[PDB]
């Protein structure tokens, strides 16, 4: 079996969802979420926002503690072939963390500027800002923290130490959601023009650096499928 | 769309809009709007905002709704940035041309280099027609028209995937082999040098030869082709002409002015001395984008926004005709639902609770005097 | 010879000199030569130029030929960096007394505390003699005349060679041993403690506490002798005197302005309007140290460069004497090879094609209108 259509599901969820979301704001960006103060922005945008923060917490909280409920007390026992299918479980995870990290870093981050850009913004919870900070961040932070859990929890190379480059690679991107403290502090009083630019930005730079950690993660990731059924046929 | 949020002393004392218009309020397609107004740069201008030492007229809309045609402080067109002087009133009037359709709030408004917008009245104008009817003509020094919305896309679409494509084809040739983990375990256990050799190297000095070859030849031909090019034109440009207002005979001093909290109503006591040669009459207070009208005295037929405007929102304890050289102190009241709907109220959490605004006083034969009154607002609890 | 190379609207638009006057053409050693005129401060100031708040009158010239002997702004000296206020016109007055033979363009420049340099028009000075006969006498308030050629030179030259020869003296006694081989495989090979032995810190405490005395010694015989010092004086000076210019009697709007590129010339369209009671006629552009005259009007008298002067390089389409209250719109060409020699023409690589000018008019009786014009400057290619 091996690589099951885990990884179909893993795509299309984020894929689908973000795609509704886009939707979403598309019809309920203007008209409902220009103005901050009005009733219908409490509606359709204030609500969301507290819809997803509940719905984000209860489902890290439940993912996490399934996964680390369910862990492999006795790794030592496990068989090479059991190790190659649970090593490809975490290369899934590892696609959905990438899939979750594309969505919230790029996509919905540099259409936030153009939001910024064009219009003037009422709050700190521009209808956009929650698509990002409030969904584009948790999820990937969700899907970051669960995949590190799974190494840990079923695969030996991951397990007997905390890998620092995973660390890096899952708290990282992390720290981007309380960097927007920072953004918003250094957007009403520090910086009142709308530059992306700004140094009220380089608190996301310097953690979207720590995504680079993934390589050393990923040089993990293949020493641990690596392990014994690297082969033969690789350097054979 | 963006105010109702900002401070209320810092609308208050910025900008005070006045005398505006809008040539039309329904337009199709390709159709011109124009926006007309003065605008009178406040001398108490808050320390926390940069002064207008660099300014940009600017139109506060969701996106381009409307393309600004034009833009005119004074009589002149005003593409850049513009310094503005403290205390001193300007005529405006931005041109705008339809090019979405639909129901959009349209904002005049100034964006101070260091201190963020301003933004004035907004008024609903209603688009009607298609997108695809938008046109954007402009004729170039080189004797060509071309349209703004899709000149160069081609070229620009055409450049991006030649490049991206170059970038692809050497992923790819790189990745028809084996990519991760033999690689690896190749480079680990003994040297390598084997999954780098000839013709890969060809390959790759191929790669950068054409590269380089291939930019010089291109910019190369964009010299040939478009051989007129000029930088990108910037720069603020100072020497704005303001208008030479003339010195206002009505004299007013601001004995307190309180607001209740909560409440929908401020109340001030103003002195008034009438100088010239003719009777007055409190007509109107504006404050920040409100207009608290005494309909007894003036009313407005300028179409200004429904919303922002207080038909019979300005109370005077005594507004009969104040006859010259006389000095009379009244109790005058705003009081309207725009006052609680633009947070005008919240003046209470600024940390700056002074007010500033305009008042209108007319005479019999309807010419109209503008004073600025600014003042402490005292917040009333019980 | 630093213009040229600098952007030709911001020559334009900066300051503009005029009725400058050279005393002298040729010189001899220890000879003065004196630079008068005016400049105005450009009203539309460029934003990447910093306002004149600290700018400094300089001489542009190659080193020291000259020595500025003094230079007043207005009438009073000003040897230190002054503030100047955007709009004034000022007059100025630089002293230069010749230090070194040749033929030399001197330039009068203001320098910007935070835009750079501003180089007015420049002057080719012959100087004759030799470099020895110069002499540059100053009395102190003490009652002592030296001369500031060679004035503490001896001083310096002394105390810098004691200190080299007390540092070499130092080296060259840690020198006569072995230096860096054997010392080196001293301190590897087991502890070294055998190169550095009595009487070796002897010396050095000697040298440390010689130079310790001589440092104080030093130090109170130079305050035994010259017991009164000053702090140097610096600081920029407020207050410079503007010129009163009486209001000009012409008023001129600039209907569009164009160059051919590439060309030598450039044409606008003006309409003139003739206050006052005198019959005015067009004799002057001066654009960037460039005077284009209308010789039918006016001749240039004061020895203006010739590379920078067009006698007849201002054409008017109808300069007949314009009679007091009427208004006409003439076309205005100013041609000339400077155009081109002062790259004028390289508007074309500014990104911002404004330029901005004086105009000189003069009427019957022969007393002259100065006016200032800015506006766009629109390339024209076929
Ligand atoms: C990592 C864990 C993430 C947890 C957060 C998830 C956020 C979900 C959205 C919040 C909505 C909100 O809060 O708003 C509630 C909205 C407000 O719209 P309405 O006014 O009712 O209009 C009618 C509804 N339309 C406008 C959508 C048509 O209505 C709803 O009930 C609909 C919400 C549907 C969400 C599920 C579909 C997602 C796409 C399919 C692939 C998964
Ligand atoms: C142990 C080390 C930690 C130190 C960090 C503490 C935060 C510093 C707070 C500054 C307050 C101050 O000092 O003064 C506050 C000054 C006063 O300026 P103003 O006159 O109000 O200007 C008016 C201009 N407005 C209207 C736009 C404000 O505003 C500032 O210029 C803010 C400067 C930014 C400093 C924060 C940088 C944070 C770095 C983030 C990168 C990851
Ligand atoms: C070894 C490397 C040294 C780094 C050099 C840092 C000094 C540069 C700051 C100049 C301040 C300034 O002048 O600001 C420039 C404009 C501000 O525009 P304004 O508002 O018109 O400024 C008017 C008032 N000023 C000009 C006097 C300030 O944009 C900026 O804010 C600077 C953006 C910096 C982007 C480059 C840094 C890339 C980030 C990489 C790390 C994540
Ligand atoms: C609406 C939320 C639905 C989330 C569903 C989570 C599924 C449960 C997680 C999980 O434990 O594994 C699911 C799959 C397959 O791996 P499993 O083998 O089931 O995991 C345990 C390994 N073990 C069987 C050897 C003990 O592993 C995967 O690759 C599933 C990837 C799912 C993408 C992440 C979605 C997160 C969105 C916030
Ligand atoms: C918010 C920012 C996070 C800070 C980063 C600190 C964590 C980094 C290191 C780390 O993840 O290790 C904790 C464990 C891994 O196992 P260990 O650290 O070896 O200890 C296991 C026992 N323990 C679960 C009580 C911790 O991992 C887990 O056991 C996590 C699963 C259990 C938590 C589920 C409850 C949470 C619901 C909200
Ligand atoms: C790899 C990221 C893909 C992002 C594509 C996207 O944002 O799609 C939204 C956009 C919306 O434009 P349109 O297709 O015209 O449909 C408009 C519907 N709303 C306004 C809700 C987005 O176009 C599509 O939906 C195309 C489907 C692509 C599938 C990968
Ligand atoms: C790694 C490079 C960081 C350079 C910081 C920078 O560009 O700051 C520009 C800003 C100059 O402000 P300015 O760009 O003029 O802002 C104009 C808009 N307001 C006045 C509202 C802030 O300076 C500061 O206030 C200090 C920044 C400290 C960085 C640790
Ligand atoms: C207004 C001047 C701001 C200067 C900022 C310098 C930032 C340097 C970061 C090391
Ligand atoms: C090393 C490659 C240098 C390429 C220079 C090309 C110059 C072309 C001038 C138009
Ligand atoms: C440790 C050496 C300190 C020297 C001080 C000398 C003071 C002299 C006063 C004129
Ligand atoms: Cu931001
Ligand atoms: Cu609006
Ligand atoms: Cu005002
Ligand atoms: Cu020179
Ligand atoms: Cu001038």
């Amino acid at each position: 079996l091996l690589d099951k259509k885990w990884l179909t599901f893993a795509l299309a969820i984020y894929t689908v969802f973000y795609l509704w979301v886009r939707w979403y704001e598309g019809v309920y960006g203007w008209s409902a979420g220009l103005d901050s103060f009005a009733p219908e922005f409490e509606t359709y945008w204030m609500n969301f926002l507290y819809t997803e923060i509940v719905l984000e917490i209860v489902t890290a909280s439940i993912l996490w503690g399934y996964l680390w409920k369910t862990r492999d007390r006795n790794l030592a026992a496990l068989t090479p072939r059991e190790e190659l299918r649970r090593n490809f479980t975490h290369l899934v995870w590892l696609v959905a963390y990438a899939w979750a990290i594309y969505w919230g870093a790029s996509y919905f981050t540099e259409q936030d500027g153009t939001w910024h850009q064009t219009i003037v913004r009422d709050t700190d919870f521009t209808p956009s800002h929650i698509i990002e900070f409030y969904l584009s961040y948790p999820i990937y932070i969700i899907t970051g923290f669960a995949a590190f859990i799974y190494a840990k929890t079923r695969l030996p190379f991951f397990a007997k130490g905390i890998s620092l480059p995973y660390l890096v690679l899952v708290v990282g991107p992390f720290m981007i959601l309380p960097n927007v403290g920072l953004n918003e502090w250094g957007h009403t009083f520090w910086f009142m023009e709308e530059l992306f630019v700004a140094p009220l930005h380089y608190g996301f730079v310097i953690f979207g650096w720590l995504a680079l950690a993934v390589m050393g993660t990923l040089t993990q990731t293949f020493y641990s499928f690596a392990q014994g059924g690297l082969g033969q046929s690789l350097c054979e | 769309h963006g105010e109702k949020s900002q401070a209320a002393f810092m609308r208050m004392r910025t900008i005070h809009w006045y005398d505006l218009s809008w040539s039309k309020e329904k337009v199709k397609i390709n159709e011109t709007v124009e926006i007309k107004g003065k605008f009178h740069v406040f001398e108490g201008w808050p320390e926390t905002v940069d002064e207008p030492d660099v300014a940009f007229l600017n139109v506060g809309m969701p996106g381009p709704v409307f393309i600004r045609k034009e833009s005119y402080i004074g009589g002149q067109l005003v593409p850049r940035s513009v310094r503005l002087e403290i205390g001193k009133t300007y005529d405006f009037r931005v041109v705008l041309k339809a090019r979405r359709p639909g129901d959009w709030h349209v904002h005049t408004m100034m964006n101070v280099q260091g201190g963020g917008p301003i933004i004035g009245p907004g008024k609903w104008i209603t688009v009607e027609g298609s997108m695809s009817e938008f046109r954007n003509p402009v004729t170039t020094l080189t004797g060509q028209t071309v349209d703004l919305e899709n000149y160069n896309e081609g070229n620009t679409y055409f450049w991006h995937a030649f490049w991206f494509a170059i970038g692809v084809a050497w992923i790819g040739y790189w990745s028809r082999r084996p990519i991760f983990i033999p690689r690896l375990l190749m480079v680990d256990a003994g040297r390598a040098d084997e999954l780098v050799s000839a013709t890969d190297r060809k390959v790759a000095m191929g790669f950068l030869a054409a590269t380089i070859l291939i930019v010089v030849m291109a910019m190369s031909s964009a010299n040939s082709k478009y051989p007129i090019t000029i930088p990108l034109q910037a720069g603020t440009m100072r020497g704005m002409k303001p208008l030479e207002l003339p010195a206002p005979t009505v004299s007013v001093k601001v004995e307190d002015a309180t607001y209740r909290v909560p409440g929908r109503a401020m109340r001030m006591k103003l002195t008034i001395t009438n100088h010239g040669n003719s009777p007055i009459r409190l007509g109107e207070f504006y404050t920040a984008s409100v207009r608290f009208l005494d309909s007894d005295v003036y009313k407005d037929t300028t179409g200004y926004p429904e919303d922002l405007l207080a038909e019979d929102g300005l109370s005077v304890s005594d507004n009969s005709p104040l006859a010259p050289g006389e000095t009379r102190t009244v109790d005058v009241t705003a009081s309207d639902a725009a006052w609680e709907v633009y947070r005008l109220s919240d003046i209470i959490y600024d940390p700056d609770s002074r007010f500033a605004g305009l008042l209108f006083f007319f005479d019999a034969t309807g010419n109209r005097q503008v004073v600025q009154i600014d003042a402490p607002l005292i917040p009333s609890f019980m």
